[PDB]
């Protein structure tokens, strides 16, 4: 169960000897190396052509965060505040009321971006897949303010990527 | 011989981009002149391709709009171009365009 | 050129990890352990669950057993990838630091499949594993791990053979048996030696 | 595919195949459709000099043949 | 009609090592799998005026320069050493002829080392200092073992004028009854000019380290003038191809062919091989190297008087 | 102005030597007397030497001032008006001796000498197909038997004497 | 006129030539590190936009804070960023040079690199993926491109 | 006077580089830097090996030189005796590189 590297005793030899010797002054195992190294010159590169062509990515792929909708125009976040509970970085900030028709419904719902270590602690937690870790990951940003996330900037990226984000949560919800 | 196939196969190349005009559009905007089967379009004129002879990860591409929300884009391409519907076909989500 | 005293400077990175536990709860951190050894990152976590899960005295079911090890095991391939090459990178042959490194990209690919995320995946919790493969994911483990094994004779090929390698390793960093034990050593430090100890043969896991 | 750094090497010859072109052609050139005449010892740069003095033009690469003696 | 050789003759160097700088590049990313630039025109066509006019717009390091006058004159002379050094070389005719051409380049690669002293003399930093010191007892041993494989090889020749070693490899290369001095040179021309796997001035501090991106600049076309010129020396002296006197432009595309395959072999074996150490390159020479080199001189300088075979002076 | 090249590098050559006559500093020293080196060399090589011309570049410029610059390396720690006096007081003595042979033409400081340009004691004749000091350096292997053996002993010697009286013990 | 429409051809020609060869100094802090060394990879290729791949940090262009910034840290990369040349721009990776991210709350993490140092392009993710650096290296070099030295010189 | 010719155009472009690196830069109006190397305030250390192999270097370039004239000289009438002065030499050369081997030279610098 436990084999001994480095430890092969070289033949003692004329022909061992030689060969050695051959090794050493003609760079045999140097010539090895540089007949490899011709090998994979040749080769088609895996060079993918960015931003032309994209990687391979999966359904549950944690990005940028959304907040979802039912189908039928009302937001699914009731308020219930689990999110900022489970999340690990403190990056999601609640403040609710209940508004004019009796609602449940969030007043501030703010995600620091820059806090946020993208763990998908709270896309599990919520009882209503109201917060979701979407698919967007190219949102970088120029300034340090513009990562500071409100609930409007929240839903303007739920309502530009419910298009695909129920796709996603379609296929992938049967393993949850 | 086998070169003449070859030569062939970048003749082709040259040809399927609609001329020579075409062919170094695309290599002076893209940097790739591969030919692949046209899977289709946007509303803003991206044009999406599918080639699954290639190896996976260049095996479905996108050429960009000259022009999206009126910015003049001829050299100026961007990530964050694709619509949703496609950005599902793009980055492998799933095989439906 | 020679040395008698070589005293290193730690804590450029004293993020105070072990502090920030005691204001979390258990699940809270469990990403934790993902960012302190970020090439080993699916090991720290195997070894966090098993922490809690004996506090708690029970125990992952057989399929998640199995899985931890599978990607337990997978990450030793990230792992030592990143030993020998930048090992290899110090020392001057920068050539083998690119030829694996589209292996780890493609092993990144199966972190990034199952949990979500490439690096960080937060996947092996205190009771289980988070998430189920899906399916046909272990199809492209076996089309992946069948031509890894030229990969590792492609690496060898040009680091074990040449002289140049050698004459760099073969008499610097010698330690005998009685001081590494001393030492506090574990793992290649007291295989290397000699020593016969691995925690996998003597006290196993799941 | 390999055929695709060989646009530099290509452009690495003609760069280093422009200056022996150009020098030889301008050897030729001003020198009279002939090699310049190398001087490694002072036999030849005595018979350059009667070269020159004899040309009755003072350039060596005029050179006067069988025709000028009678 | 001289000034436009000289012209035609500086110009294309600094071409000539920007396209080596751009083909390094792209070969040593297909030599490790990926690809090398392709984005800014065709085939990465304009990446070296990029990286030029990058390198011309730049600001300093700013050092406190101990020496203002050497500091300045580093780079210069640096340039010179590189730039100049072209002249005696056969192609299929120099620029300007010497007797003693191989003389003369041997003089001044021997005296290249006084660009690294200055370097290292303006900067204030003493670990620089040892760098620079370090790099110079290199070069300066290198350099001894180049002047005895070179005296070999042209007391086989028994000329020093460069243009008549052309003559000399007509009917066989020099290649074949001098393979063990081809293989001592192929490392010398590997190792003098401060490369992988000997490259002792980027691993554990550049004798440069103080200096400007401009002068750090000038160092590294001067550094790649001297590596395309010892290549093309190595491809006239030991590959010396036919030469009609009526044709010449064969021999020019037959030599450019060499030195573009010798080129590629330079930029294949710095991508295959781990550094060294000081030590173990000084043990390389001093112990291995001179013995050997000394042996061989002793044997072709024995050989043509044995053989009849005592080449003709003129 | 042309024809009394070698001269007027002769006189770089003297201008080269107050270049580190001071001597205020070693490196700087070495600097003047590089420059000194090269313009002699100029002189050397305008004679037809160009053999002799390429030992003094090969090995005293290249080779061992070399040397000079890496042992004054070790020492000279990095960061005068007498000097400076020096200086202008060897400018003043040079510029002198030039006005006196520019305008004299003739000069007596230990013997008589002419401020005539040097163009005229060379020689027409031809040597053949062969430089005549090639051949003369080349005629050491055959006539300079005695010589080569000192030379050797002594560099041998040389090189006992570096191993021991930098051995310390 | 003249000098309006030359100042600005040269200026879009010393901006092609500044923002084509990018050459970075890579801070190998953290997990990001890892992740950028990954985006060197042959599959993503820095190396064809005209970006080198780790070099010295007194000739580089760009800076890429990748990993947490600790405060036994801070002055050695104040002075890594006074050192390199201009123009010098910074580019973060991560949650810890953006804002802290996981250690926002510790007791000896700088609270986002912007302390320290004026920071450009903002990457974020934990760690980003390797083509969300790529774009935002491709954003640095979109914001290079609009750059007016040469017309604000001449209208100043 | 063309080879002076060729120096002089030579030098002068090495001095048109070394002016648009130091001085066409200083147009732009970036920044002054104040900025407030291993070795800390310790003198530089004499090691005495690179000063050994330096004039070990010097003593072999010297008799190198001693060495050069063979290919002018192997067309001399006495070959006899240029053999043997060549031989010896090169004895010499491997006598004196025996002798920097023996008394402790190539060690802790091999
Ligand atoms: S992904 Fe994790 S760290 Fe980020 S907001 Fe959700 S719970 Fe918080
Ligand atoms: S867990 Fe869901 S429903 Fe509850 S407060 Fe958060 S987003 Fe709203
Ligand atoms: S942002 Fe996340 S991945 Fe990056 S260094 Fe910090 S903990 Fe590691």
């Amino acid at each position: 169960t436990y084999k001994y590297v480095n430890l092969r005793e070289p033949s003692m030899d004329m022909k061992s000897v030689t060969d050695r010797a051959a090794q050493t002054l003609l760079w045999t195992e140097l010539i090895r190396g540089l007949g490899m190294t011709l090998s994979y010159l040749f080769r088609e590169p895996a060079t993918i052509n960015y931003p032309f062509e994209k990687g391979p990515l999966s359904p549950r792929f944690r990005g940028e965060h959304a907040l979802r909708r039912y189908p039928s125009g009302e937001e699914r976040c009731i308020a219930c505040k689990l999110c900022e509970a489970v999340c690990p970085a403190q990056a999601i900030t609640i403040e609710a009321e209940p508004r004019a028709d009796g609602s449940r419904r969030t007043t501030r719902y703010d995600i620091d971006m820059t806090k946020c270590i993208y763990c998908g602690f709270c896309q599990e937690a919520c009882p209503v897949d109201a917060i979701v870790e979407g698919p967007n990951f190219e949102f970088s940003t120029e300034t340090h303010e513009e990562l500071l996330y409100n609930k409007e900037k929240l839903l303007n990226n739920g309502d530009k990527w419910e298009a695909e984000i129920a796709a996603n949560i379609q296929a992938d919800y049967l393993y949850r | 011989m086998e070169l003449l196939q070859v030569l062939k196969r970048g003749l082709q190349q040259v040809s399927g981009h609609g001329g020579l005009r075409g062919y170094l559009r695309v290599l002076f905007r893209a940097n790739d002149v591969r030919v692949g089967t046209l899977v289709g379009e946007d509303k803003y004129g991206n044009k999406y391709y599918e080639d699954n002879k290639q190896f996976f990860g260049r095996h479905r591409w996108v050429i960009y709009t000259t022009e999206m929300n009126g910015k003049n884009t001829f050299w100026d391409v961007d990530g964050s171009m694709v619509p949703p519907e496609w950005h599902r076909w793009l980055h492998c989500m799933t095989d439906d365009p | 050129e020679m040395v008698r005293k070589c005293d290193p400077h730690i804590g450029l990175l004293h993020r105070g990890t072990e502090k920030l536990i005691e204001y979390k709860t258990y699940l809270q951190a469990l990403p934790y352990f993902d960012r302190l050894d970020y090439v080993s990152m699916m090991c720290n976590e195997q070894a966090y669950s098993l922490a809690v899960e004996k506090l708690l005295n029970i125990q992952p079911p057989p399929r998640a057993q199995w899985i931890r090890v599978l990607f337990g095991e997978i990450t030793r391939l990230l792992n030592h990838i990143m030993a020998v090459t930048t090992h290899a990178l110090d020392i001057g042959a920068m050539t083998p630091f690119f030829w694996m490194f589209e292996e780890r990209e493609k092993m990144f690919e199966f972190y990034e499949r199952v949990s979500g995320a490439r690096m960080h995946a937060a996947y092996v919790r205190p009771g289980g594993v988070h998430q189920d493969l899906p399916l046909g994911l272990m199809d492209d483990i076996y089309e992946f791990s069948k031509n890894f094994s030229l990969r590792i004779d492609e690496l060898e090929e040009m680091l074990t053979n040449n002289r140049i390698w050698r004459n760099r390793t073969v008499d610097i960093g010698v330690v005998t048996a009685e001081d590494a034990l001393n030492y506090g050593f574990s793992g290649v430090m007291l295989r290397g030696s000699g020593i016969q100890w691995d925690l996998r043969k003597t006290q196993p896991y799941d | 595919m390999w055929f695709e750094v060989l646009p530099g090497i290509a452009v690495m010859g003609v760069c280093l195949f422009i200056p022996g072109m150009a020098t030889a052609r301008i050897h030729r050139f001003s020198n009279g459709g002939r090699e310049k005449r190398v001087a490694h010892y002072s036999y030849q740069w005595y018979l350059m000099e009667r070269d020159r003095r004899v040309s009755g033009v003072n350039r060596y690469y005029v050179s006067k043949g069988l025709e000028n003696i009678d | 009609m001289f000034m436009i050789n000289v012209l035609t003759l500086i110009i294309p160097i600094l071409l000539a090592v920007a396209f080596l700088t751009l083909v390094e590049r792209k070969v040593l990313g297909y030599m490790q799998f990926r690809k090398g630039p392709n984005v800014v025109g065709p085939y990465g066509l304009l990446q070296p005026i990029a990286d030029a006019i990058k390198l011309f717009i730049k600001e300093p390091l700013r050092p406190a320069t101990s020496s203002i006058s050497m500091f300045i004159l580093a780079p210069i002379l640096a340039l010179t050493l590189a730039l100049t050094m072209w002249i005696p070389l056969p192609m299929p005719y120099p620029l300007i002829n010497m007797n003693l051409g191989v003389l003369f380049m041997l003089a001044m690669s021997s005296l290249a080392v006084y660009s690294i002293l200055w370097s290292g003399w303006a900067s204030n930093s003493k670990y620089a200092l040892i760098g620079a010191l370090r790099a110079v007892a290199q070069t300066i041993s290198y350099e001894v073992t180049l002047a005895i494989i070179l005296l070999s090889v042209l007391l086989m020749n028994g000329s020093f004028t460069l243009s008549t070693l052309i003559i000399t490899q007509e009917q066989v290369w020099l290649i074949f009854p001098a393979w063990p001095l081809a293989m001592m040179w192929f490392i010398s021309t590997l190792a003098e000019t401060n490369r992988a796997p000997f490259d002792l001035t980027e691993g554990e501090s550049g004798f440069n380290v103080e200096y400007a991106a401009g002068p750090f600049a000038l160092f590294f076309m001067a550094e790649y003038a001297n590596i395309i010129m010892m290549n093309i020396f190595t491809t006239t002296l030991f590959l010396g191809a036919f030469h009609n006197p009526y044709m010449p432009e064969l021999y020019t595309i037959n030599f450019t062919i060499k030195s573009l395959l010798l080129s590629i072999t330079f930029l294949w074996i710095r991508a295959s091989y781990p550094r060294f150490r000081y030590d173990q390159l000084m043990h390389l020479l001093w112990k291995n190297f001179l013995p050997l080199t000394l042996a061989l001189c002793m044997w072709h300088v024995s050989l043509p008087i044995l053989l009849s075979s005592i080449p003709p002076q003129t | 102005m042309m024809t009394y090249i070698v001269f007027i590098l002769s006189i770089i050559f003297v201008m080269g030597f107050v270049g580190f006559s001071s001597k205020p500093s070693p490196i700087y020293g070495g600097l003047g007397l590089i420059v000194s080196g090269g313009v002699g060399c100029g002189i050397v090589l305008n004679f037809g030497g160009s053999f002799l011309g390429l030992m003094v570049f090969l090995i005293y410029l290249g080779g061992m001032m070399v040397v000079f610059g890496y042992t004054t390396a070790m020492a000279t720690e990095q960061y005068n008006k007498v000097v400076l006096g020096t200086f202008i007081t060897g400018l003043l003595m040079e510029f002198l001796m030039v006005y006196y042979v520019l305008k004299d033409k003739e000069v007596e400081i230990v013997f008589k000498f002419n401020g005539m340009g040097d163009w005229v004691i060379y020689d027409t004749g031809d040597s053949g197909f062969f430089s005549e000091e090639a051949m003369g350096i080349a005629a050491l292997y055959s006539y300079g038997t005695w010589l080569v053996i000192v030379t050797g002993w002594s560099l041998l010697i040389g090189v006992v004497v570096i191993m021991e009286i930098t051995r310390g013990n | 006129s003249r000098g309006e429409y030359v100042v600005a051809k040269l200026d879009d020609l010393i901006n092609w030539a500044r923002r084509s060869s990018l050459w970075p100094m890579t801070f190998g802090l953290a997990c990001c590190a890892v992740e950028m060394m990954h985006m060197a990879a042959p599959r993503y290729d820095m190396d064809r936009f005209g970006v080198v791949f780790r070099a010295s940090p007194r000739q580089s262009d760009v800076m890429i804070v990748a990993g947490t910034l600790t405060n036994k840290m801070a002055p050695a990369l104040r002075k890594v960023y006074d050192q390199m040349p201009e123009p010098r721009y910074v580019v973060s990776m991560g949650s810890c040079a953006n804002g802290g991210g996981y250690y926002h709350y510790s007791y000896s993490v700088v609270r986002g690199c912007d302390r320290i140092v004026p920071v450009d392009i903002y990457v974020p993710g934990c760690p980003p993926t390797a083509e969300a650096l790529l774009y935002g290296i491709l954003q640095l070099q979109k914001k290079i491109k609009r750059e007016k030295r040469l017309r604000i010189w001449y209208r100043r | 006077m063309n080879l002076m010719i060729t120096l002089l155009t030579n030098f002068t472009l090495a001095t048109l580089l070394v002016t648009i690196a130091f001085w066409l830069p200083q147009l732009n109006v970036y920044s002054e830097k104040t900025s407030p190397d291993p070795m800390g305030s310790a003198r530089l250390p004499f090691s005495m090996k690179f000063f050994l192999v330096a004039i070990t270097f010097l003593l072999f370039d010297l008799e190198i030189a001693l060495l050069l004239p063979l290919p002018w000289a192997s067309q001399t009438t006495n070959l006899n005796t240029m053999l043997t002065m060549a031989l010896l030499l090169i004895f010499l050369l491997a006598v004196s590189l025996a002798y920097e081997w023996t008394q402790k030279g190539l060690e802790w610098t091999e």
